[PDB]
């Protein structure tokens, strides 16, 4: 007897650690180099003198794990070493339950291919693997402590909910229906988390001097202070100058990463040779793409136009129901005022009879997933769905990725 | 109240099967009203009055098949042309059955049966 | 040859002018909104092609067609007839 | 004030158009044979085309692997590599590899090896030598033509594209207080200082 | 004014309430929580 | 009130229904705050719709009790739609598109007696004629 162990294979970070764990860890799914072609891995990443010029190669090429090689190292790096992950240590694999995620579309042979190395190479006694939006409405199973907004205002798993799943990739639009999400009404939104920083390396870029390179500063400053307008684009475009920022530059004698200061607010001088860069516009015109996808010259429809698609392809007596129990998710919904104009933009489209109740988890949401995905593991649910080591021996390899897990099963 | 009891038939988590997913684009299909251009023809007959000859047997047409929109002479070709539809013949020596197939000719293509049996004197991998 | 250039990714291929896979189609998976065959005709193109095609196709090596029109070439249309001799249907 | 009296000829005037008008100063030609050749020969689909690329370049997030976009989006879309090299204007693994993962395996301690053959050990080694692309996967045989059309293009939007209103900003600031259209492309301008860095860094038709 | 209405609308009311009392009865505790059944939901959008 | 985002009008099901144009019900679709709504209206509503020239996009105001439609304006979502043009944009209506409100006014007797004396009602040559003339004290 064990308690099953769940990771998080996120795109950007992982988020692992044993079910009988409070918080899971970190691990950025990334192999670095820099200029001088010393090569960091994962958390090393973070510990970078030479921020200027580090390269990043991930084994999610377009949002699918296709480069194994990383992928195992990143895994054995994380699994195995105790030192600095609070002595986490998987021992050899076998007998051990594993509770894993993946993208919501993989591809037949990828998942196949992933089925097969983390079966036979890793010996796990038994396995699963699905979309976050699988295990969202396994919610009901513990007391969790999420914030719900309305939008008009101001038996262990619920049936109907729909999960929009926001990360580093992309944004998802998935309904699941009693814990198998409609896969032919899945909508994909292909603005995410990449996507948005590259829009801050642009603006950067144009605005001020060339910051097309600097990743880990950008992503610093995305973390530090973006949000999207509370009521529209005009609004926060009229006070710009009461709700700018300037962002201090990272001074690699003092400090390797950036920060953001508050001008308003009363604070420490800089020193004269530390250079400044001021925020009054890129704060909110960034994050409303989201919305207005022609703002930042994107033929793609956005964010609404998605949303209520995926609702109008959804049969019509259980679509009113999946409107009042959408939820939020992913590290994008962390920015702040996302969810409330998401809400009320949905409200406005909605007709008036329906209701829309939009639940998001409070703190960071990113690691809303992993902690809805342990809740699952520990219940009668996962105990019956779970597949065994020996169950996928006695089949064809195809045969766990095309019945069990991947799309290939209904579609 | 019957899609009530068809939701109930929905997937639970469970091995279900892919025939949900006709119910699924019967749902999808309801998104919009289809704007079909210029409506297919249909009937039996010319616009000066004389009936149509049947594709299959150049039998003057009697009938037309309101799905698919083809008009046939008589049952038998009816029946060719839903021989022709239903490639999986499910009657679950099998793959004796009759099995048309298309093949591209030039400028053309036309419909062969693989189980045709060819004549006798045939070498092996005619 | 003529017909319209199909759009880059569509789950068909033109043969012969006409949408086809070397694997069974699967509407199911692969069409949210599918057209009637009806709607469609592809069916009704397919049958009249064949038909046409198997009275023009490369089967049988030709041999004699009616000439497309004092010329003593209608002269010939008996002398055509005669070099063949006449049997049953 | 106005005037009740008005004088017309009945060649120039129709209620349907309403006209008038006025270091050599003298307008701008374009040399450019290609733009000729173009024109000669002939949102639209080059638009929304190179709007997709612009959209695809901006996704990716290191600068070094910019030349190697138009191959990804030749096999996302499936229009042919030389159309959207040419016509539209933008702006992996090695056995060092390998040395620099014996490298990346200085931190990791723990695991153990062993020893056994059999073809399925074959195939594990093969998965695990892969070295292939996204591209190869798309390019493959194995993926199917409704699977591949299915998962990336169904996933997109196919009925709606805009519900929410349409905003305009300036090209330059994003202000909408005053906007009016550039005489030389017809980008939008909001103010003198914008009209001045459109005109020296910006405007495209120079 | 001799040949107004308001007798037609009040019988038609009375039934529609009447018609309503039975459905309350019917339906017990009525609450606007959020919904996981398709009956309860269309039991109370049809009392709304 | 609201939005307008759909104006369908509809025939009779006969063409011997009805007497000429044969005009039907229209249907007309309102964004507020709180959702939408599609509302279906008698011929006459949509005459004063006519007469009030409204189009896609105009913020709109029926009075259920008179059948009286009022043009507030062109919603600020479509301000920015041409770079001049002279519309007054008006923000979209918050609250429900159909809401119910009491009102309470306090009155004079002398002001019913000049209401009846002075209506303002009326839209001939004749009623503005009289509106053009100076309100004199009448016994
Ligand atoms: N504090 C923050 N503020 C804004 N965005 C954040 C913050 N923290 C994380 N993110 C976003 O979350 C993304 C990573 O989310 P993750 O859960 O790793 O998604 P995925 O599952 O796609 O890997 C990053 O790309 C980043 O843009
Ligand atoms: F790993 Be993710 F959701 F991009
Ligand atoms: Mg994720
Ligand atoms: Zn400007
Ligand atoms: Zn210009």
């Amino acid at each position: 007897e064990t308690p099953p162990i769940v990771i998080d294979n996120g795109s950007y970070e992982i988020k692992f650690g044993p079910s009988t764990n409070k918080k899971p860890f970190r691990a950025l799914n990334a192999l670095a180099k820099d200029k001088f072609g010393t090569s960091y891995l994962s958390n090393h990443i973070k510990n970078i003198k030479d921020i200027s010029s580090i390269t990043f190669r991930r084994p999610h090429e377009l949002g699918q794990l296709t480069l194994w090689e990383l992928e195992s190292c990143i895994w054995d790096y994380c699994l195995f070493n105790p030192s600095e992950f609070d002595g986490f240590d998987l021992k050899e694999g076998k007998g051990h339950h594993l509770v894993a995620s993946e993208s919501c579309m993989t591809l037949p042979e990828l998942s196949k291919h992933a089925d097969q190395v983390i079966f036979e190479e890793y010996e796990f006694d038994s396995l699963f693997k699905s979309p976050v939006a699988v295990f969202v409405p396994f919610t009901k199973s513990y007391k969790g402590e999420m914030r719900t907004i309305s939008g008009k205002d101001e038996s262990d798993y619920h049936d109907f909910q729909l999960v929009i799943d926001s990360g580093f990739n992309c944004t998802w639009i998935i309904p699941v229906l009693k814990g198998i999400p409609y896969y032919k009404a899945v909508k994909k939104l292909d603005i995410g988390g990449r996507f948005l920083t590259g829009l801050l390396k642009e603006t950067l870029s144009f605005r001020h001097y060339n910051m097309m390179d600097e990743t880990i500063l950008v992503n610093n400053i995305k973390e530090q202070c973006l949000f999207v307008s509370p009521v529209s684009y005009f609004d926060s475009f009229k006070t710009k100058d009461k709700h700018a920022l300037e962002y201090v530059l990272p001074d690699f004698q003092t400090s390797f990463l950036g920060y953001v200061r508050n001008p308003r607010k009363e604070n420490v001088p800089l020193p004269e040779d530390a250079q400044i860069i001021t925020l009054t516009d890129e704060l909110f015109t960034i994050p409303e793409t989201f919305f207005h996808p022609e703002i930042s010259q994107i033929t793609k429809p956005g964010i609404v136009e998605a949303i209520l698609e995926s609702l109008s392809m959804l049969p019509e007596i259980v679509r009113p129901l999946m409107v009042g129990n959408i939820v939020c998710t992913g590290g994008n919904f962390n920015l702040p005022n996302f969810a409330q104009r998401l809400a009320a933009e949905l409200q406005r489209q909605l007709p008036t009879d329906w209701t829309c109740h939009v639940s998001v988890p409070e703190g960071d949401c990113a690691l809303f997933g992993w902690e809805v995905m342990s809740q699952f593991a520990k219940t009668d649910s996962y105990r019956k769905a779970r597949v065994t080591r020996e169950e996928y021996y006695e089949h064809g390899p195809d045969w766990c990725t095309k019945h069990r897990f991947g799309y290939q099963n209904w579609i | 109240s019957l899609d009530l009891s068809a939701l109930a038939n929905f997937p639970s988590f469970g091995e279900y099967d892919k025939k949900i997913v006709h119910q699924i684009n019967t749902e999808i299909n309801k998104d919009l009203e289809i704007k079909i251009k210029t409506q297919p023809p249909t009937g039996v007959f010319l616009a000066n009055g004389i009936r149509k000859k049947c594709l299959i047997t150049n039998k003057e047409c009697q009938y037309f098949d309101p799905r698919t929109g083809v008009p046939y002479s008589d049952v038998e070709a009816y029946k060719i042309i839903q021989r022709i539809q239903d490639p999986i013949s499910k009657e679950e020596d099998s793959d004796d059955q009759v099995r048309f197939k298309w093949f591209g000719f030039k400028n053309g293509g036309i419909y062969l049966d693989l189980s045709q049996r060819p004549a006798k004197g045939v070498p092996e991998g005619f | 040859a003529s017909r319209a250039k199909l759009a880059t990714n569509r789950p068909f291929e033109i043969v012969a002018g006409l949408p086809a896979s070397v694997e069974l189609p699967n509407y199911n998976s692969s069409l949210t909104h599918p057209q009637s065959i009806k709607n469609s005709g592809v069916l009704y193109d397919s049958l009249v092609s064949s038909r046409r095609t198997w009275v023009q196709g490369e089967m049988f090596e030709l041999y004699w067609r009616r000439p497309k029109k004092e010329s003593p070439t209608s002269g010939t249309i008996p002398l055509i007839r005669d070099k063949m001799q006449k049997m049953c249907d | 004030m106005k005037a009740l009296v008005e004088e017309i000829d009945k060649k120039t005037y129709n209620p349907d158009i309403y006209f008038t008008s006025l270091s050599r100063p003298v307008k701008r030609i374009n040399y450019s044979l290609a733009d000729l050749e173009a024109r000669l020969y002939t949102y639209t689909q080059q638009e929304i085309l190179q709007s997709d690329r612009r959209f695809m370049e901006l996704n990716t997030e290191n600068f070094s692997d910019l030349p190697n976009v138009p191959t990804l989006l030749s096999d996302l879309t499936g229009v042919p590599r030389d159309r959207i090299e040419s016509t539209t204007k933008p702006i992996v693994l090695k056995p060092e590899t390998l040395r620099e993962i014996q490298l990346s395996y200085k931190s990791t301690k723990l695991p153990k090896p062993k020893r056994k053959n059999t073809n399925r050990i074959v195939a594990l080694k093969k998965v695990l030598s892969s070295k292939r692309n996204l591209h190869s996967f798309l390019d493959s045989a194995l993926l199917n033509l409704m699977d591949k059309n299915v998962i990336y293009h169904n996933v997109y939007n196919k009925r709606y594209f805009k519900v929410l209103p349409l905003i305009t900003t300036c090209s330059i600031c994003g202000g909408y207080d005053s906007i009016s259209s550039c005489v030389n492309c017809g980008n939008k301008i909001c103010s003198v200082s914008c009209f001045k860095l459109h005109n020296e860094t910006r405007c495209r038709n120079r | 004014s001799k040949l107004t209405c308001v007798k037609n609308f009040v019988e038609e009311v009375n039934k529609l309430r009447e018609t309503n009392k039975q459905l309350q009865e019917e339906f017990g505790e009525a609450s606007f929580l959020n919904f996981q059944d398709a009956n309860q939901y269309f039991k109370y959008s049809n009392k709304q | 009130e609201g939005e307008v985002t759909e104006l369908t009008p509809e025939d009779a099901e006969n063409p011997l229904g009805g007497y000429g144009k044969t005009i039907s019900h229209v249907i007309v679709g309102l964004k507020s705050a709180k959702g939408t709504k599609t509302l279906r209206l008698d011929p006459t509503i949509y005459e004063s719709i006519q007469r009030e020239k409204v189009s896609i996009g105009d913020v709109i105001y029926i009075e259920a009790n008179t059948g009286a439609v009022k043009r507030v304006g062109r919603s600020d979502a479509y301000a920015t739609e041409f770079d001049l043009e002279t519309e007054e944009y008006v923000p979209l209506p918050k609250g429900e598109v159909h809401k119910k409100k009491e009102i309470v006014q306090d009155v004079t007797l002398h002001d019913l007696d000049v209401a009846n004396a002075r209506p303002q009602g009326g839209q001939d040559v004749i009623s503005m004629m009289g509106q053009l003339l100076k309100p004199k004290k009448t016994e």
